[PDB]
């Protein structure tokens, strides 16, 4: 080999409060995405990914080095105008145009919450797929479940959302890195 | 039958989500599913052992 | 061990196991996925047919 | 020991196979005047035996070509107009799988007749030839499922330092053996596929990683690709026809 | 443990098959950065 | 076992029992109602005449 290397000699506890040796721990941590104004709110599905713009979740950034995903994902939601709201799942087939029907009419799993008491909504979305694996941004399964939320009376509102990997979640197959920016934008 | 309770008054704090930025410990959120504890094992379908 | 993990009530312990490290390079290595595996704990019930499955 | 009435009260419990498939409701009667034999003795030189799993694993030609100095070398970096437009890095050859084989080889195309679905694990073989005086360096590498994801995610990954971190193998001409082997594990959402339609996934590619050079200008050298399946698992019986996807109704 | 001269004095005794047919004059070199696995579990009804 | 089920405080366990499966068709069967039965637990008190029944 012809190494000059001699192995280190340093204590772990002396300088910083923790140490981590995996990327999963960084992903379990929850981070902000983008503000969702209006009635027809659209949270990302478990297929996740493919955001434009430049602001983006940490999970969404780690997402580009891999190819497969599997497992449930978590959401925190903070409504701007306080008051109760409801959470429900749906699918493209599951929708109706009777114009007297509404989102409760399918009997999916439901979640109620008055935000005046508990401002921070916390919802975990499970993993219902036929296949053991999912290529990221797969379109091979059109009817995968997708989240929806409604106040009754169908009034407009904004939400501060922040996603995280579920404890069940993982990535697999290591593709190489995307080009990426690092510093603050130069000039104006 | 309606016997007196005794016990003790105990202090608390209303903090809705004590630590989500932490990399460890407790989800808190309710899964949208039948059965409170969904799970699957990631380790099985992996392309490699490590 | 989520049941015990929630019953004990402390954030830190999160169910211990010891992984089998391999491919050590310089005192650091890569854990096997096979040993990072943790119990699921509803499966035993579904296979053994506990009464609670039927709601009774 | 009882007269057989023409079709009144036959036994109702009989069941027996004829072929490897096809169950049958009643036994044929083995009556005939004589039972004859095989006649011929073999009297021949021996030859190795043929098997189906064995037949499927046979090696197949995939590509062949010249390679020369004038061809472009892959870029270290990207610029804007090509970053927005999903630019792909230039290559000597690219090859789809497993279609190059199954729909590509009439022999294999025939051996898989009337079987419903299957699994496969590929091997590939690069064999380059040129003079001792030549200089160069190739790369043979595996682009993943690619097409099943977003156009953007198969775009920002094409540059040198990423290309060299995909699964793959390099080939210097300094080597005397001048040949390499590369293994491709099966990988998809679906657990099986019918061979005879557009089940196109993982695209193998071959790329220059150092320009060919010789004492004179315009030197050239030859190469050949070969490949074979392993770990195969066929599954099901069906008419040999193209299949259809979910929105479509048959 | 010896530099491989580009095609001068290769070993002359090598012989090995690739497919069930076709003998080959020299061994391919099994070098590559990673060795990956089969991925999918079967999850299916059995068939003959 | 509702008393223990509430005292232990965890949602999952819900008092275990093992049912006697029958009429298996292909690895799946139908539990007897006789064995899905679970304790009621006030009846013992009413039959044994515990003091709490009388409010004292």
């Amino acid at each position: 080999g012809m190494d000059y290397a001699k192995s280190d000699s340093s204590s772990l506890v002396t300088t910083m409060g923790e140490q981590f040796r995996s990327l999963r721990m960084l992903t379990r941590r929850s981070s902000p995405t983008d503000v969702l104004t209006g009635t027809s709110v659209t949270l990302p599905g478990i297929t996740i990914g493919t955001d434009s713009s430049l602001r983006q979740s940490v999970l969404n950034i780690i997402s580009y080095m891999y190819r497969f995903t599997k497992g449930s994902i978590s959401y925190k939601i903070i409504p701007k105008i306080k008051g109760d709201l409801y959470i429900t799942t749906s699918s493209a087939d599951n929708i109706e145009l009777n114009s007297n029907a509404y989102s409760f009419d399918v009997n999916r799993a439901l979640h109620y919450q008055n935000t005046a008491l508990n401002p921070v909504v916390q919802v975990s979305l499970p993993y219902y797929c036929p296949s053991e694996n999912l290529v990221i941004d797969s379109t091979s399964f059109p009817n995968l479940s997708n989240l929806v939320l409604t106040n009754l009376e169908r009034s407009s509102n904004t939400y501060t959302v922040l996603v995280s990997a579920g404890d069940d979640h993982t990535f697999s197959q290591l593709a190489g890195c995307p080009a990426f920016t690092i510093g603050p934008s130069r000039s104006a | 039958s309606k016997d007196r309770d005794l016990s003790k008054v105990s202090p608390y704090e209303n903090i809705p989500a004590k630590g989500f930025t932490h990399g460890v410990g407790f989800d808190y959120g309710v899964p949208l599913s039948l059965f409170p504890d969904n799970a699957i094992d990631p380790t099985i379908a992996n392309p490699e052992s490590i | 061990d989520d049941a015990t993990a929630s019953q004990r009530g402390i954030v830190t312990q999160v169910a211990d196991t010891v992984s089998s490290i391999s491919n050590v390079v310089d005192g650091l290595g890569v854990p096997l996925l096979s040993s990072i595996s943790k119990p699921i704990g509803w499966v035993s019930n579904v296979v053994s047919n506990v009464a609670s499955i039927f709601g009774f | 020991s009882v007269t057989n009435t023409g079709g009144l009260m036959p036994s109702a419990t009989i069941s027996n196979s004829e072929g490897a498939t096809m169950l049958l409701n009643d036994i044929p009667d083995p009556t005939q005047n004589v039972f004859l034999s095989r006649n011929v003795t073999d009297n021949l030189f021996e030859v190795q035996d043929q098997n189906l799993i064995e037949s499927l694993s046979r090696e197949v030609l995939l590509g062949t070509g010249t390679w020369q100095s004038g061809q472009a070398e892959i870029s270290t970096t990207l610029t804007e107009q090509q970053l927005i437009t999903n630019y792909e890095q230039p290559s000597i050859r690219q090859i789809s799988l497993p279609d190059d084989i199954v729909k590509g080889s009439s022999f294999i195309a025939s051996k898989l007749a009337n079987i419903a679905y299957m699994r496969c694990d590929y091997e590939l073989y690069l064999r380059v030839q040129g003079s001792p005086f030549l200089q160069g360096l190739l790369l043979l590498w595996n682009k993943m499922n690619a097409d099943q994801t977003s156009k953007i995610r198969s775009s920002i990954t094409e540059h040198l330092r990423s290309i060299t971190s995909f699964p793959g193998v390099t080939l210097n001409m300094q080597s005397d053996s001048r040949s390499v082997k590369l293994v491709i594990p099966y990988t998809s959402e679906f657990q099986v596929f019918n061979p005879r339609n557009e089940n196109k996934l993982n695209s193998v590619r071959l790329s220059i990683l150092s320009a060919l050079r010789g004492p004179s200008t315009s030197e050239k050298a030859t190469y050949s690709i070969m490949g074979r399946m392993t770990n195969i698992k066929l599954y099901g019986h069906a008419p040999s026809i193209v299949s259809l996807s979910y929105p479509q109704t048959e």
